[PDB]
């Protein structure tokens, strides 16, 4: 699904790893 | 376009934003977020001594930083609930966070010492990272972040966000997400790239990538701008810019009226970044 790939997108794979456990805290 | 645009401060950088934007702001320093309270001084000191009384009924020692500043050290490693005032305004800001002692006590005293106030629209000439009416004075490496979420109103699902954090991020932005977007762009033929590389904004090497899709009956954006940062640098930490309209619920009404729009509304904010002049 076409949205739900832009979600994953901005909500995931576009966070390096730093800022993956900075949003997480 | 940019009449009416305020001049912010986050961090060590400014960014220019339209004067109708929505703002919300989370500051970090070493790890833990540190909070503006809006206690007046009599108010902080009950709050103190609540907070005391409740640990009591655990408890171990309440410090004094010098500048009306007090800690409270209890059990969670301890836990470290710092309160510490800006100078010359008065103006109350939390700092709670687990330690494992005279080194964060020490940094606390630091801390009240080099917290001055600012007035609303004032952007310092001196060193220093700026909060919620306030910057941490000086210009030695400490471990600092910020996050920035903003809404327009006449943008209707639109968010950008805008973010600093010190060290050097693993990988680049193009390095992170191109195979996936590549992945996106040849299963779902709404999906292309506006535009893929390079976009500097004076010093700051920021790589660029801007995707949008269309798709039941809506138009879909993720513009991502990082710079990937230096390790111990205060100027140059990972930072990053991003705007995106996601899937909203019924056909909802457009975030922008032509991909043309949203480039510009990103281009302009993305070109205002800068290091704050000090």
């Amino acid at each position: 699904d076409l949205f739900a790939s832009i979600g994953a997108l901005w909500t995931w794979a576009w966070r390096g790893p730093k800022a993956r456990q900075e949003l997480l805290k | 376009d940019k009449t009416g645009w305020i001049t912010h401060c986050f961090g060590r950088f400014l960014i220019d934003l339209p004067p109708d934007a929505v703002i919300n702001a989370g500051y970090y320093l070493w790890g833990d977020r540190i909070e503006y309270l809006d206690d007046k001084p009599t108010e902080l000191a009950a709050r103190v001594d609540r907070l005391e009384q409740e640990w009591r009924t655990m408890f171990l020692r309440k410090i004094d930083f010098g500048n009306e500043s007090v800690g409270l050290l209890s059990w969670s490693t301890y836990l470290l609930d710092t309160y510490v005032t800006s100078k010359p305004t008065w103006h109350v800001y939390r700092w709670k966070g687990k330690v494992s002692e005279q080194h964060a006590v020490e940094i606390s005293r630091a801390l009240a010492r080099n917290l001055r106030s600012r007035a609303p629209k004032e952007i310092p000439s001196e060193p220093g990272f700026c909060i919620d009416h306030a910057y941490i004075a000086g210009d030695s490496f400490q471990v600092e972040r910020f996050g920035v979420g903003v809404t327009f109103p006449e943008h209707p699902g639109a968010r950008f966000e805008f973010r600093s954090s010190t060290g050097a991020e693993l990988n680049s932005l193009l390095e992170r997400v191109d195979g996936f977007v590549q992945n996106m762009l040849s299963t779902f033929a709404g999906m292309e790239t506006l535009r893929k590389g390079k976009h500097p904004v004076g010093s700051l090497p920021g790589e660029e990538y801007l995707v949008a899709g269309s798709d039941k009956g809506q138009r879909g954006y993720t513009f991502m701008w990082e710079v990937q940062g230096k390790e111990e640098s205060l100027t140059e930490p990972n930072l990053t810019a991003g705007l995106a309209v996601l899937e909203r619920s019924n056909p909802p009404p457009p975030a922008f009226k032509s991909d043309k729009e949203a480039l510009e509304l990103w281009d302009t904010i993305v070109d205002s970044i800068r290091v704050r002049p000090t």
